[PDB]
């Protein structure tokens, strides 16, 4: 239950809702829906304040192993950008799991998430 | 006329789902003698509305519309402010907003959000009913989605055994749209029908709801499969089919083919 | 009342917007509807005119394997059309699948130059992208400026199985050695009725400004230009697919009851802290 009030933070940005639930003790790595993680709406939608948080915290910036895929990517179909930036600030490498050279190359073609390769 | 409606039915099918009304309010004028027929059998964008007394918004269609005015489901009351607007026995108006609470339910339980109602009208040895859904994904998106739903049921009572025959007819309407300057616009819309019978037995623990709940819960699951079948899955390789990106390596066997088989026909036949 | 005038408009738009390898289908609907042939026959001609135009159908001369396109830029506007490849003037027969009668014509030979090497050029690009589509360019002065109209088309009809597509592309390029512009506009339309009715309209418009240099060389550059445009339209438009299947629709409903098991109506119906 509540499972809306727990995702739907992560999406209007409730960061106070979301730090309720990993002030118990570190549980950021569960499947959020079904096969997804609290990495994914936030990034792509966590007012950029929601992703450095449960991310800080766990490490769910690589966890993901069934998604083929990371968060990182999320935010740049997203346009926001604005986390990929403070992101990379802690590792999150650049293709950890990666299809390969598509991160940013055959992402799209703004400078904003080309900001890199070339 | 029995024929044109036919045909009314076959050109929506046709025409661009993403000019329903405009097309639907032209057809009409075409025929002004099928614009109830039209106004029940065609489909389209489902509408919100809003009850101020209630403040709740409320979904429009053909089976909670009286002429120029719709009923809401929360007040029972007409937004027009009509006059003698058709409404459901006393007895049925309560089925009806059981109906509503219980489908609100699981609008929020697949839906997770979006709005929903259910009208429901007696008829000669049993009652009917329609069940709406509207869900509109993210609006901060730059890809934008809309979901309808639109489910028409038709029961029919047993004079003995309590139990009744259920025909469902759901017809879920997916759209996708999208602004991108690297795709510029495109549009992804559409709607599948299916339809299904069945008879249940009515009891205390499985009743008229209930039953009907099952009925649209297991057609919206296999609808939803086959939308995302069809959408993500037929039209995407019908485009790929059109064009390609990579060189397709020319292949002279075909035509070289084909020029044989013709000059046959051309040259003979049979 | 909606005067006849009306109704035949009305007719006119949904026959000319009938989806690709449904025209028939749309126009006996609407001759039922209309029930009065006597109008249909008003807008019946310049109905299919602009629809197979509009739709650049690829026409077959009686013997002339140059299925060549059937467009506005070719319409002569006496009944017949234009054809740049095999340059010979065909009277297509809208009704018909057929439009023979042909009539030799003696290009003025002066917009030519380009045209010809675009065409070809541009003959290539298509049988390299494009499985069963044609091309036919377009050397033609407008207002005096000169101007390379270059016509992609590409459909796959299979009703049998409730579904057609058709791509379209037109290419403007005026004239100006000073630089080269450029316009276009790409198109793509897919319809799949098989208990429902799901059709993907989509449509894209540049607008780039090229160098015009020499005869086969600005050919070339413009193959390029339509090439790298194309494919970047067609890039996006696989995207979008894979975001609309793997956000957008998974953001509308939902696979399963959060509670992760078929609803319980049972406990819906009452399940409020009863007893």
């Amino acid at each position: 239950m509540c499972d809306k009030e727990f995702m739907w933070a992560l999406k209007n940005g409730d960061l106070d809702e979301v730090k309720d639930y990993v002030a118990k003790g570190e549980d950021v790595n569960r499947t959020l829906e079904g096969g997804r993680k609290p990495l994914h709406y936030a990034a792509d939608c966590g007012q950029l304040e929601i992703l450095e948080f449960l991310l800080l915290k766990g490490a769910d910036i690589n966890a993901p192993d069934k998604h083929h895929i990371t968060p990182l990517l999320s935010a740049v179909y997203e346009g926001h950008v604005s986390c990929v930036k403070l992101l990379l600030s802690k590792g999150a490498d650049k293709t950890v799991k990666g299809p390969d050279g598509l991160t940013a190359l055959e992402a799209t073609d703004n400078q904003a998430i080309k900001a890199l390769l070339q | 006329s029995d024929q044109q409606l036919d045909c009314a039915l076959d050109l929506m099918r046709r025409l661009p789902p993403q000019q329903i009304e405009k097309n639907l309010s032209d057809l009409i004028d075409l025929v002004p003698s099928l614009c109830e027929d039209l106004l029940s059998s065609v489909d389209q964008p489902l509408k919100i509305a809003r009850d101020k007394v209630v403040g709740k918004d409320y979904l429009l269609c053909d089976y909670n519309r009286d002429g120029d005015s719709y009923r809401s489901p929360w007040s029972n009351k007409y937004d027009p402010p009509l006059e003698d607007g058709a409404m459901p026995s006393a007895r049925l108006r309560k089925l009806e907003v059981e109906a509503n609470n219980a489908f609100d339910q699981y609008r929020d339980l697949y839906f997770e959000g979006g709005v929903s109602s259910v009208y429901l009208w007696d008829l000669d040895h049993g009652f009917a009913g329609v069940i709406l859904i509207k869900k509109a994904g993210d609006g901060s998106k730059k890809i934008k989605g809309c979901w309808d739903s639109i489910h028409v049921v038709e029961v029919q009572e047993k004079s003995s055994g309590r139990t009744a025959h259920y025909k469902l007819t759901s017809t879920v309407m997916l759209w996708l749209q999208t602004n991108k300057t690297g795709s510029g616009t495109m549009n992804l819309g559409g709607s599948l029908t299916r339809q299904m019978e069945k008879d249940e037995t009515v009891s205390d623990s499985s009743p008229h709801i209930a039953n009907i709940g099952r009925l649209v819960e297991d057609m919206e699951n296999k609808i939803r499969s086959t939308l995302n079948e069809i959408y993500f899955g037929k039209t995407k390789d019908i485009v790929n089919g059109l064009r390609s990106i990579d060189a397709i390596p020319d292949n002279q066997k075909y035509k070289q083919l084909q020029r044989e088989l013709s000059q046959v026909l051309t040259q003979r036949q049979i | 009342r909606v005067s006849d005038e009306e109704k035949v408009r009305i007719a006119a738009k949904f026959i000319t917007h009938a989806p690709p390898g449904e025209f028939n289908e749309v126009f006996n609907d609407v001759r039922l509807l209309l029930n009065n042939d006597n109008l249909l026959r008003e807008g019946a001609a310049h109905a299919f005119a602009q629809y197979n135009m509009d739709q650049f159908t690829p026409v077959k001369i009686e013997g002339y394997d140059d299925q060549v396109l059937i467009t506005e830029h070719g319409d002569l506007g006496n009944g017949r059309f234009l054809d740049p490849r095999n340059k010979i003037s065909f009277k297509f027969d809208h009704l018909r699948k057929e439009a023979s009668d042909p009539q030799p014509e003696d290009t003025e030979s002066a917009l030519k130059q380009w045209r010809d090497a675009c065409d070809s050029a541009l003959r290539a690009y298509v049988k390299d992208h494009y499985p069963n589509g044609f091309c036919t360019v377009y050397g033609k002065s407008i207002d005096g400026q000169q101007t390379i109209i270059a016509c992609i088309e590409s459909h796959q009809f299979q009703p049998k199985n409730f579904w057609n597509g058709r791509w379209r592309s037109e290419w403007k390029f005026t004239i100006t050695p000073p630089t080269a512009q450029v316009a276009a506009v790409l198109k793509i339309q897919v319809h799949y009725y098989e208990d429902g009715n799901v059709q993907l309209v989509s449509h894209k418009d540049i607008q780039d400004s090229v160098q015009v240099s020499s005869d086969v060389q600005t050919a070339k550059e413009f193959i390029k230009i339509i090439e790298n445009a194309e494919n970047e339209y067609q890039t996006a438009i696989s995207e979008n697919y894979q975001t609309m299947s793997d956000t957008t629709f998974k953001a509308l409903r939902r696979q399963l009851p959060v509670t992760r098991t078929k609803i319980d109506w049972n406990k819906i119906l009452s399940y409020k802290i009863g007893k």
